[PDB]
């Protein structure tokens, strides 16, 4: 594939935050210091 | 639907859900309008 342009978003959280990085969520990461949009494209990059 | 009330259903479910359950709504919906209107077009070309 190709792209128009592309990003890397760095940052570290809790393991039991990962989840609150999907598309469509709630919780104080979520909420509170970053969101995703509904029509998001890319992928979330999570790690130990 | 879990409601035939459109506002009751943006009052329980995020952008992902209420977009499931309000589709149901549109498409249902879409389908009346082009029923209805599909049976005056026949009712009048009796009518002319």
């Amino acid at each position: 594939l190709c792209f128009t342009n592309v990003y890397a978003d760095s940052f570290v959280i809790r393991g039991d935050e990962v989840r609150q990085i999907a598309p469509g969520q709630t919780g104080t990461i979520a909420d509170y210091n970053y969101k995703l949009p509904d029509d998001f494209t890319g992928c979330v990059i999570a790690w130990n | 639907a879990i409601s035939s009330v459109l506002n009751d259903i943006l009052s329980r479910l995020d952008k992902v859900e209420a977009e499931v359950q309000i589709d149901r709504l549109i498409t249902g919906r879409l389908q009346s309008l082009q029923t209805y209107v599909t049976q005056q077009l026949i009712r009048a070309a009796e009518i002319r």
